[PDB]
């Protein structure tokens, strides 16, 4: 091995000579302590190294070792259910090995358990021609997720030897015959986090993700492979929304990324997330998710590499043919790490201190998500749907981080403290929120439901915006001044707001609304307005309609609490509406 | 082509290669990495046996000792050919549609040339974009630079695609080609243009240069130059009338700023390089007509104004180089106005040369003036009361207001997929007027034959 | 070593050295026999850069020498630090017996493993109704105070330093007080006040004056935190850390950052201010399996009273909420002056409720916060109007608002209000409001 020697130590910057065979962006072990570092510049043979950890007590003469590779993640059995830091160090194993409650420097740990015995089930037969992405076998890694072992990128040929049995992630489970001779394969593969894992072809994300949350699925839906942003102001219940999306969504795996958060706030995630239950299995949600956790106190490089470490892992399960959801919170705190790394590199200050490539880095991140045709002869599909939290100080969405994010994402769920203070949950602003997947998702919904769903949605939103204009009229002045037709529109808007948009995540039935149930719920709310409107044109009056529909409006209010097993109790509401309104017309 | 394995040092996106000879400034290079990976580069500086190059795809993962650099012996060029029509390209001019590579007629420096002032010819004639708000009162002329000022929220991408389809020269026996340049846009945005171009068959007469948001910043800056080099080839060598559309120019300026920071250069204004103006002028001047030649080059640069500020160094400098601008506002768009063009603040300096009796109905010059005047006064009455009770307006001030209203909903709101001929545009604008009285006017005395 | 070869500003260069480490402490033996401590800033192949704490004036290069101690800044920790007063470097300033340290610790500390951290669950009674009820302080939380120059935050700090207590009553509450770059009169105000009320017998004070070296001004907070973590994580104490003035700490970073000729970051401060501040503030909280806990209350003055300023902005971006003092209330006579509107506590939910506080804590908090907001709006809107708003309909809000500001928030810097008294004062001020204004709860009749 080629070992370098430290010739200078100035803060986080370390220079070492005898590093001629080093590569840019290579990770190193600096000094006797062997603290984690990254090669920033080559001379050669003198390498400039940015150290992630404290350099206190280190001086010239001490050794430096290149790991021979850039920041990479270990991808194989044992990754699911684990909690890592920004550079994929196992936090629990870190506590066991060090016997400490703290992250000491110079501590090196593999991301995964290399001693653990897994059962590998070979599903591919010998003599088969394979290439990158081909599935040779699988492992039942958790109670929920089945780990599929793929041929690593760069491998191509025929399977000479393959067999089932108990192995560690270091044991050769398969032998491949290549142009360059025989090559052993293990259950795990490494990959640089700053490089997007290759694919066959990228597809448009047009298949809607069922979050089960009525406001989102209906008015601001996100597709599988789409990206959404969330303002997450304090008290707006942003955490509860994230939990709802995480465990109810259509996706197979969840990848949560906490980028340098407050200690106590990051503590909430680490504790509450394992407490989340998987709806289908009843198992812990962690049987289905990989979690990254960073505090502002931790190394800025780990905080900055957090989302790239996560997206890499997300891409990995995507290549298997799975749908992944990756939550980043908070990307605004990630940008802070990037901004600081810009200064430590002494780069030209971009907008407001952020690097001039801030917009680019964000684009590189979100463009690595989406629907794709994975590598492999079977040409299976996979997707990465991104839910990112933005947190500008002072709640200014005008700032660089949020601005550039909205430049590349097509969905925005504007969480509002105002709605939260008004007991409206989820507190998503239906006026300022948007979804550029609405048209595409609408066409999809109509085809699968055999209904004019897209019309129903646009009508409901037309009413919502209709209300906002009528609301301006009520003040300045007088609610009574308004016509029976306008007064009716306000009540229909009240219905949509309270009977549909407001959803209690903690209620057994109201916590999740199926696609078919959302249709019936909105079809009874709108048909109430249609009949009431038809009644008004038939000499009927607003008051005579309202006072004579307290009972049927009661059912509509309780419609959200109706079990999926008895959807007919919702569709029958339309009968009672057409029957009651006809009674008022005499 | 020279190849050296003497790469001395690597700092940021830059490399130093020593013991080199015969290397020139702005020469293209290739980095053949130890892993067999290839990356394009550019000579920023050459000094006495050393060459400083910048790598487009970055320098991450490069091993100095086991890497080599090929000096191609030329700068960024475009393999211009007629077969480019109906094809989709990189920001670097590489096939992006999986079709057969083009055997170029010749290679041209993407920087282009500077036209001789006496060789340049004034621009006409009229170009029909099918969008009424544009043919009057902000008419487009062959050889003009007429930019669109937009916002992130606004639908310029829809407006851009509609112009690419409806653009034509009625009537002319000469060919009309469209060069479309996508600058730093997402996969879905690019997929949008690709899907629209082929769905309408507009790709059959277009050359598309697609640069994505996650492509190298260098390729972003080279994209508009790749397009213009192609446009001028079709225009001045093939005698075609070429319309060049570029989006998003805001992304282009960011790449300039991004690259400028990497090269460690002091920023002139707003963090942007001092030569941002000179760099926009280098681009925008590559439009117009040549005396003796048939073809022409018209530019429609589309940009989003940061923070909706027009005084921003991006739209400011563009305004200093482009003759007029088409303004899009959120107030209109939010009102379901498509395209949301505010014809008031909008302008076309060269409009008078396109609206010709030989080229456009003579009703146009007057009709445009009349339409403007009527809308303007209409909007204003509404603008104040508004504050005062609108109620029924004093006299016909209410009438001003009300026909301004109709004006947005049927004249401007043609729809992103409706192609209005200039004749139809004129009739409708008048249709508002017929509803106005002959009594109130700025219009022609001979209200005939129509 | 007698190989000093350069002295430029507060910096010195030493040659022919080997084995010298970064941030290693050094001593300068001057020609006159005087000794000065220094810190290693940078180490090269044969030379090292060091910055002398007490300056560089009067030094003879050839006749002076440098010796490398072989360790960084360390704090001699001991339970005997209770009731003792120190400088920015943790040296006795009370003429008391030199404490025999149990061990020496680096003042930098280590990051807590996120899965080792424990959630803040315990309520801390500061005795201040404005905080305890409206913006509750929780054990293990970092809740800063934002103020302006000339304001009584110094008075507020001492008040909290005296009245701070845990209802649990165990194991024992301790106060690590860190003074940063404050004047003699401020420091003296704290010394007498602590010794007077006897709060000193429960406190560990680190005093750094405004005329002290900039470097020592930077080490001060880390000295205090190192002691605090020791008393908490090794002695099982609940340590409340108070620090002032953090704005002085920021200016100390600029002076050093400039002296080391580093590239200025945004707004004229270093580009590492966020992490440098986080490395201090994130040293609080509870550890799973450990009895003790560290709670922080940083106090900073806001330049130009601007909240968008880097100091208060980066701080609030790291801390879980903040307490804000206004200039309108102070001149108005309020004590302490605290606009509960901009104030916030991100952990007030995990420390309140039955079991740790009374049952109507969450209710009265929301009511006083909402009802007040309309009171402030009235008086401001009343000016332009006269006001046009009819007091017949509404309201005593202002009177309640005025009296609330006058009687609720203003309690004096020497008044200790238990959470029981605070909640009682809530209803009696809420008594002005009618049933028409819902709290809302059936327990409203429960407490009237």
């Amino acid at each position: 091995m080629q070992i370098g020697k430290i010739i200078k130590v100035s803060g986080p910057l370390v220079m070492a000579e005898n590093m001629s065979e080093a590569c840019i962006q290579d990770m190193c072990l600096v000094g006797d302590l062997g603290v984690i570092g990254e090669i920033i510049e080559m001379r050669q043979d003198v390498a400039s190294i940015q150290v992630y950890e404290e350099t206190s007590g280190i001086g010239p003469g001490e050794p430096v070792r290149s790991t021979g590779e850039a920041l990479s993640v270990e991808l194989g059995p044992g990754i699911i259910s684990q909690m890592f830091d920004g550079i994929q160090r196992p936090l629990d194993t870190f506590m066991e090995v060090t016997q400490s409650n703290f992250l000491g420097r110079g501590v090196q740990l593999p991301a995964l358990d290399h001693e653990k015995q897994w059962w590998f089930e070979a599903t591919i037969e010998e003599g088969t021609e394979v290439s990158a992405g081909d599935i040779i076998g699988y492992v039942d890694e958790t109670k929920i997720i089945q780990h599929k072992i793929m041929v690593p990128n760069g491998i191509k040929g025929t399977v000479q030897k393959i067999e089932s049995g108990s192995f560690t992630i270091d044991d050769p489970i398969c032998v491949i015959e290549t142009e360059q001779g025989l090559k052993e394969l293990t259950m795990m593969q490494k990959w640089p986090v700053r490089r997007g894992r290759p694919i066959k072809q990228k597809l448009n994300p047009d298949v809607p993700m069922i979050t089960g949350q009525r406001v989102i699925d209906t008015f601001f839906p996100v597709t599988k492979g789409g990206a959404a942003a969330v303002p997450g102001p304090f008290g707006a219940g942003k955490t509860v929304v994230q939990h709802q999306i995480a465990k109810w969504s259509d996706v197979d795996l969840v990848v949560y990324v906490g980028c340098g958060e407050r200690g106590n706030e990051m503590t909430d995630v680490v504790n509450e997330f394992p407490e989340l239950i998987d709806p289908n299995t009843g198992e812990s949600l962690m049987e289905r998710t990989v979690l990254i956790a960073n505090t502002s106190n931790m190394p800025v490089a780990a905080r900055e590499a957090s989302i790239y470490t996560g997206i890499t892992i997300a891409e990995y399960f995507r290549d298997m043919g799975y749908d992944v959801a990756i939550m980043a919170d908070s990307t605004s705190r990630w940008a802070e790490a990037l901004r600081e790394m810009s200064g430590r590199l002494e780069e030209m200050p971009g907008d407001e201190g952020y690097p001039a490539y801030l917009g680019s880095r964000l684009a590189e991140y979100y463009e690595r998500s989406g629907r794709v045709i994975a590598l492999g002869s079977d040409q299976r599909e996979g997707s990465i749907t991104a839910i990112s939290a933005v947190s500008p100080s002072g709640g200014d969405i005008s700032e660089p981080v949020t601005q550039n994010t909205l430049r590349v994402v097509k969905v925005f769920w504007g969480l509002d403290s105002s709605l939260a203070q008004k007991r409206h949950f989820p507190s998503i602003n239906w006026i300022q929120s948007y979804s550029l997947y609405s048209t595409e998702v609408g066409r999809y919904m109509d085809q699968i439901l055999q209904q004019d769903w897209s019309d129903m949605v646009t009508e409901g939103m037309r009413i919502l915006q209709e209300e906002e204009q009528l609301n301006e009229i009520v003040r300045l002045v007088g609610i009574d001044s308004l016509s029976d037709n306008d007064r009716l529109t306000l009540e229909v808007a009240k219905s949509i707001r309270e009977d549909y948009l407001q959803q209690n995540a903690f209620d057994d039935v109201d916590t999740f609304t199926s696609r078919e149930k959302q249709f019936n719920m909105l079809k009874v709310i709108l048909t109430f307005g249609k009949e009431a409107r038809k009644a008004l044109s038939l000499g009927a009056y607003f008051n005579e309609i309202m006072e004579g529909t307290v009972a049927v409006r009661e059912r509509i209010s309780r419609s959200k609490y109706i079990p999926e097993e008895e959807l007919a109790k919702i569709s029958s509401i339309n009968e009672e509406i057409k029957e009651t309104i006809q009674l008022i017309v005499s | 082509i020279k190849e050296y394995r003497t790469i001395k040092e690597v700092v940021g996106p830059l490399m130093a290669v020593e013991k080199v000879s015969g290397v020139k400034y702005e020469e293209l290079i290739e980095v053949r990495m130890q892993n067999g990976e290839i990356r394009r580069g550019q000579v920023l500086e050459v000094q006495e046996d050393k060459a400083m190059v910048q790598i487009f795809e970055g320098t991450s993962g490069i091993c100095l000792k086991n890497s080599s650099v090929r000096f191609l012996g030329h700068p960024l060029q475009l393999g211009v050919s007629e077969d480019m029509i109906g094809r989709v390209f990189d920001g670097l001019g590489r096939p992006k549609d999986n079709g057969p590579e083009i055997l170029p007629e010749k290679y041209l420096d993407i920087n282009g040339e500077v036209i001789n002032p006496i060789a340049r010819d004034y621009p006409d004639e009229f170009i029909q974009t099918g969008i009424s708000a544009i043919d009057h009162l902000n008419t487009l002329v062959r050889g003009q630079k007429l930019p669109v000022f937009s916002g992130s929220g606004l639908p310029h991408k829809e407006l851009a695609a509609q112009i690419a389809r409806q653009a034509t020269v009625l009537d002319s026996s000469d060919d009309f080609a469209v060069v479309f340049a996508a600058i730093g846009i997402t996969f879905e945005e690019a997929e949008f243009f690709m899907e629209d171009f082929r769905q309408t068959g507009a790709i059959d007469r277009s050359v598309m240069f697609m640069n994505l948001a996650n492509d190298p910043a260098i390729e972003r800056i080279a994209t508009p130059r790749m397009a213009l080099t192609a446009a001028e080839y079709l225009a001045y060598e093939k005698g075609m009338h070429v319309l060049v559309i570029m989006t998003d120019m805001t992304n282009y300026a960011e790449a300039l700023r991004e690259i400028s920071a990497a090269r460690r250069e002091v920023p002139g204004r707003r963090g942007y390089p001092g030569y941002l103006y000179t760099n926009l002028a280098t681009l925008f001047e590559r439009a117009g007509r040549i005396r003796g030649l048939k073809g022409s080059v018209t530019q429609i640069p589309i940009l989003t104004m940061p923070e909706d500020d027009k005084t921003h160094p991006i739209p400011d400098l563009t305004g200093y180089i482009t003759e007029g601008q088409i303004i899009l506002t959120r107030e209109l768009y939010k009102s379901g106005i498509q395209p949301p063009i505010d014809v008031l603040p909008s302008l076309s300096r060269l409009k008078d040369k396109g609206t010709g009796a030989g080229k456009t109905r003579e009703d146009h010059a007057a009709t445009m003036n009349q339409l403007f005047a009527a809308y303007a006064q209409g909007k204003q009455a509404k603008e104040l009361a508004v504050v005062l009770g609108e109620s029924a307006l004093s006299d016909i001030d209410k009438i001003y207001a009300k026909f301004a209203e109709r004006f947005e909903n049927e004249y401007v709101n043609q729809g992103f997929y409706t192609n209005r001929t200039i004749t139809e545009t004129l009739d409708l604008g008048w249709e508002l007027l017929a509803m106005l009285p002959r009594t109130e006017l700025k219009r022609i005395k001979d209200d005939l034959l129509d």
